[PDB]
RNA sequence: GGGUUCUAACUCAGGUAUAACAAUACCGAGGACAAUGUAUGGUGGGUAGUUUGACUGGGGCGGUCU
RNA sequence: AAUUCCUUGUCAGGUAAGUUCUGACCUGCACGAAUGGCAUAAUGAUGGCAGCGCUGUCUCCAGCAGAGACUCAGUGAAAUCGAAAUCGCAGUGAAGAUGCUGUGUACCCGCGGCUAGACGGAAAGACCCCGUGAACCUUUACUACAGCUUUACAUUGAAC
RNA sequence: UUUAUUAAAAACACAGCACUCUGCAAACACGAAAGUGGACGUAUAGGGUGUGAUGCCUGCCCGGUGCUGGAAGGUUAAUU
RNA sequence: GAAGUGGCAAAUACCAUGCUUCCAGGAAAAGCUUCUAAGGCUAUAAACGAAUCGUACCCUAAACCGA
RNA sequence: GGCUCAAACUAGGAGCCGAAGCUGCGGAUUUGAAACUUGUUUUCAAGUGGUAGGGGAGCGUUGUGUAAGCCUGUGAAGGUGUGUCGUAAGGCAUGCUGGAGGUAUCACAAGAGCGAAUGCUGACGUGAGUAACGAUAAUGCGAGUGAAAAGCUCGCACGCCGGAAGAUCAAGGGUUCCAGUCCAACGUUAAUCGGGGCUGGGUGAGUCGACCCCUAAGGCGAGGCCGAAAGGCGUAGUCG
RNA sequence: CCACUGUCGUUGAAAAGCCAGGGGAUGACUUGUGGAUAGGGGUGAAAGGCUAAUCAAACUCGGUGACAGCUGGUUCUCCC
RNA sequence: GUCAAGUAAUGAAGCGCACAUGGUGGAUGCCUUGGCAGUCAGAGGCGAUGAAAGACGUGACAGCCUGCGAUAAGCUUCGGGGAGGCGGCAAUAUCCUGUGAUCCGGAGAUUUCUGAAUGGGGAAACCCACUUACCAUAAGGUAGGUAUCUUGUACAAGAAGCGAACGAGGGGAAGUGAAACAUCUCAGUACCCUUAGGAAAAGACAUCAAAUGAGAUUCCCCAAGUAGCGGCGAGCGAACGGGGAGAAGCCGAUUAAUGCUAAUGUAGAAGAACAGCGUGGGAAAGCUGACCGUAGUAGGUGAUAGUCCUGUAUUCGAAACAUUAGCGUUAACAUAUUAAGUAGGGCGGGACACGAGAAAUCCUGUCUGAAGAUGGGGGGACCAUCCUCCAAGGCUAAAUACUCCUGACUGACCGAUAGUGAACCAGUACCGUGAGGGAAAGGCGAAAAGAACCCCUGUGAGGGGAGUGAAAUAGAACCUGAAACCGUGUGCGUACAAGCAGUAGGAGCCUCAAUUUAUUGGGGUGACUGCGUACCUUUUGUAUAAUGGGUCAGCGACUUAUAUUCUGUAGCAAGGUUAACCGUUUAGGGGAGCCGUAGGGAAACCGAGUCUUAAUAGGGCGUCUAG
């Protein structure tokens, strides 16, 4: 029963390949540089899956920072007034609305600084 | 493997991985590492192992009706087209057909039928009764297992 | 410089050709040994 | 319990024959020695096989080892 | 001193200046009489030192000639090489960073040079240590053996 | 003369010198032995060792270890 | 369809396997000439032979030894 | 960077930012727990970083049975894309290529999975169109031939060797010798040329050499001597 | 026939050479042809030299897949 | 419109990515002419009547290979067979063949030179002879003889050398293990040497046993990893007896011919049964309907055939020669007559599982040395008693060992980096003075139908048409045709910007599809922003400036046999299970043996107990179930 392993070979170092497109150089043409660099890849993209979220946030917080100075406040003494106020509206909301609804953007404002 | 009996080049200076042998089994044309030799492939099945499949492999055939008992299969003249006719009227046309003394015209009528088999009861096999859609007992090879098993 | 081979015929062929290996034992098993792996080549 | 003598074993890498080498015969010289086998004591780097520790502010040296 | 550690010993000579050289002293760490002592003409592609001559050895390099280098045409290697979009500095850090931090500088690509770095290439460091590793050499290490030698028996006898 | 291929020398050899062995089937060497070399030589010869032309020369020590001679005593194998 | 003989110089080749010296003292066997042992030869010629193998080419080299 | 009633420090106070911690939402999974009860279902609770290592569950590959089956020239294996599905190994479908085989399912057996071993073999990169083109005795030009001429042939001139770089051999080689023809490869470039390819030819002996006769060193050596065997020696001789 | 100095060359024209110089050059000389000595053996004007680019024990094959407490490598997936 | 200020867009020497399309390369897949492992039978030699191995020749035709030998791809003859043929690459030419060729089988003739090589020599394939008879007349030809050694009467018969493994014998390591090493191990192995036969050797009791005795040798399963041996270490390791295979005992159980008889082998012969329709280059596959079968899973044929071919089942042939068996005859050798330099002993060794040990027994280098049936050997120091058996004469089948080989058949063996080193012109090329080492290299197509002719070119290569073919990116370096690597085209990006080259976002552009028409969705690209120092190994710790890797493709490392323990699972269960063997063979038989069911104790011995002890005490180990 001697296996002749060259037709799953190929397949395993297609796979590999084929998730390598639009690498440079090697990183594209030769299995061994383009297996660790499909491997990096990955893991990049399990950490950028946290940093994300975590990015995302700091772009929500300073466009709700620009939208309260602009109207009044800043955007630490807005976020209070919005906790005294009871509004859950979240940042990412939050800051949808800083960019495209400035009226109502300002009424939220006029909330929470009538709140303190 | 022919050859490989001294040492390729010196081990140190040549900036080449040790060698020991041209048949090492790192090398094309080298040795097989834990190359295969004959072996032997028969197992042990305890006597009372093989009686106890036996008798439910055939328990097994009268459940799933696979099993026919006839009185006698016996074919007065050496020729396949008769043996043909009577495992079509018996509804068999592929089968093992078992009897004690399997007749020696029997036998040439089935030689040729190809999913049809005849055997004596001292040369049945489990895969052989396993295998064939259906099996032909007679009712004296009945009696004889019943003895054997 | 001077190199190792210098050839000569009549060397040769007193030292390892077919004569010099049939008068002897072990020339002779010389020559059952190439027989035996088959050369084409029996003696210089 | 030793020496002396003898010759016949044994020795000659003596002479004379045998073409030669060897052996053989005779003669001559030795001679129970020598030499060889077995056994045995001595001697024997001529040759072989080996050993020649560990800890350790690197190792060696020193010290230590229960 | 082909020998002197201390040591460039001391004194004399040679030089403007001499840890070398020559002469002498004797305090010979640690000369010495066939593992020869002290000399010695001749000899030596032998060692040390000093001169004449001579000079691009040098001050201090210049010019020139030929063969390459350079350009064109033809042919066409090498070692190396994880992958490269392959800069400086001060830090950091498996402790000496093109790649990390901060910062400075920097438009993209050749060719001729160059060798400061890439702990550059080459050779699984020979130094050093380790391994109950190897080899070969030595001996008053151990254990053997060859050889040589001793006696007993045999070949091997007689007489006084 | 020498480290073919990093050492040519003060290293090796050398004529010369000494010690010692060797009486001839020599000592000594090769070899298992037969057979050989030594040598178709014969102590003015041959072997081993050291030293190293020549000139002047070469002192003391025999405790140690060797070598040579001796055998009174002690010890001492196989054997019986 | 021509010449083709004089002088001089001169080898490490030849005389010469000589000669002279020296010590380190200088192959062998056959062919050949003679003598016999056991048991054809010499002259004269005339006719007729002398087999086989190598022979190219390089050989201080592009042909050998160094891939 | 810049900062001086700070953007420093001391003492307080209030907000906010801030992690893969916690919460929210969705999903998987280990263990344990009440049951139509073997994942038959709904949940619940506590868990689920991991090297050496221990335990568990699977994927794929070659082969055997299942299989005289099933699929396949209305296109097998393989190759190359795409879509799609699963926690994964991977599965499935299908376009193109391909042209003759493949293998469901469940068992069974393994030459059963590769990136490293200065691994082995083949291929092909980088260096790089870079170094080099092998004695600095040297070439110029006119003709010819030719697809093409620095190199070939002829000519004129020039240069080099000339105790050779000329000539005769031996050794060694073995056709390289001569002619005709060709230029792919070989020739470190080109080549019409060649020691290259191909096809023909060429070596003539009583006197040259060998053979032959003779022997040296040294071999072998009727008998002989020695030696577990194998063999070693040696006389006459016989080679050399 | 050698190999003392230097430059060059060191992926060389060359696995030891070239060039300019150097030493011996009637002798213990150089060289052709054949022969002898064979591996713990030979041979060595002695360097552990040389014994076919191999020498503090040649080469080839065999024991042999020597042994290696050492170094390297060790290939699919997920769950605890 | 002019000026000023501000700010887009656009580029590409080249490069990146994606896709398209090639080149190179030769993976993969499928394939086979070649290998590997065996089973059942056979056979186990060839050679002086010249071997094995070779050299040179040999053809109509140049070489190599195959065959053959100056009678040279062959000659004669006897058989077979029946239309083609003069071996392969590899065709062409001249021809042969029903007056039977080619071809196959038996026999014979010829059979150069070398090589045991044998007339002498020698650098193998060469040189040189002598002699007998005959012929020739010239310088020769034909047919012989001429080695050595052994055995027989200067005469006849043998031998020699080569070649697989297995047997018997003479010599005999070391690496290794003992975690060093010397006893010991390795191992009586490797190797060297001598020499047989189809086998060899051994073999009939001067053997065991100690039971109620058995009854030669050999081999297998047990006994048993037991008893022992052992620097009592590492290791080594029986026997008795039981179950089997095979059996045999004799005094020539010898060899070699010859003739009859029977059988076999070496060539051969016959051998059933399918049509139509559609697809297709081609049908054997599809659909419909038949037929043979003692023949249905064979190999082929243009795709997959019981009915197309070759075959298969079945039935059969031999002029000649071989082999096997049976009978008869012949000629060569042998044919003991009961065993003295023997048994035993001393010394030194060796072999026995047994290493000197309390060491029996066997062998013998050395030195000795009986009794001799009123006797002697053995029964593991030794003595007595008892039992058993008669050495110093020779032989003897089978069961057992093996494969250079012949036939048949097989394979959960390989399929071109595999399997032999060798699928192919391989022990070749090549390397080495030599001994020796030692490759690479398979595939057009079904059929060569292998591309007439034209065109470019140098009458070259190479190509484009044409033609062939189902297909020519099947065009000969030819199936498929991967990757590395190198091009060409298209889209987007890229010449003010610093780093493992990605990742998470994200503008713009380009392109496809829907959509009533820029709105989405898929695909390419990626300005700009954040984060972000490869992989492996080895480590306390590596971006490390520590190791390893230029890349790709292929190959490359926990196996196998046996023993043993534990776990799972299945069958049986206080029982379970057979081994070798037999067998018409996975069945059935075979119970020898093994494990379990009892322990204690050194052991005798006793036993749910037993050991220690004076002890009944105490204490130790056991009891107080599943294998």
């Amino acid at each position: 029963a001697r296996v002749k392993r060259g037709v799953q070979a190929n397949r395993r170092h297609k796979k590999i390949l084929k998730r390598a497109k639009g690498y440079y150089g090697a990183r594209s043409r030769v299995y061994r540089v383009a297996v660790q660099a499909v491997t990096k890849a990955g893991q990049y993209a399990y950490r950028d899956r946290r940093n994300k979220k975590r990015t995302f946030r700091r772009l929500w917080i300073a466009r709700i920072n620009a939208g309260a100075r602009l109207n009044g406040l800043s955007y630490s003494r807005f976020i209070n007034g919005m906790k005294k106020a009871n509004i859950t509206i979240d940042r990412r909301v939050l800051a949808d609305i800083a960019m495209h609804d400035a009226a109502t953007f300002g009424a939220l404002v006029e909330k929470a600084k009538a709140e303190l | 493997v022919s050859g490989g009996g001294i040492k390729p080049w010196r081990q140190k200076g040549t900036g080449r991985a040790r060698a020991g042998s041209i048949r090492s089994p790192i090398w094309r044309g080298g040795g097989r590492a834990f190359a295969a030799k004959p072996q032997d492939w028969s197992q042990k099945v305890n006597r009372k192992m093989y009686r106890g499949a036996m008798q439910c492999i055939l328990a097994e055939l009268i459940r799933q009706e696979r099993l026919i008992l006839v009185e006698e299969l016996t074919i007065s003249a050496p020729k396949t087209k008769e043996l043909i006719a009577k495992l079509s009227e018996l509804n068999a046309p592929r089968a093992l057909i078992i009897t004690k003394e399997v007749d020696e015209n029997l036998y040439l009528a089935a030689r040729n039928i190809p999913h049809v088999n005849v055997l004596d009861t001292s040369e049945v096999d489990p895969v052989s009764l396993i295998a064939f859609d259906k099996v032909i007992m007679s009712v004296e090879a009945a009696k004889q297992f019943e003895e054997a098993l | 410089m001077k190199r190792t081979f210098q050839p000569s015929v009549i060397k040769r062929k007193r030292t390892h050709g077919f004569r010099a290996r049939m008068a002897t034992k072990k020339g002779r098993q010389v020559l059952a040994r190439r027989r035996a792996k088959g050369r084409h080549r029996l003696t210089v």
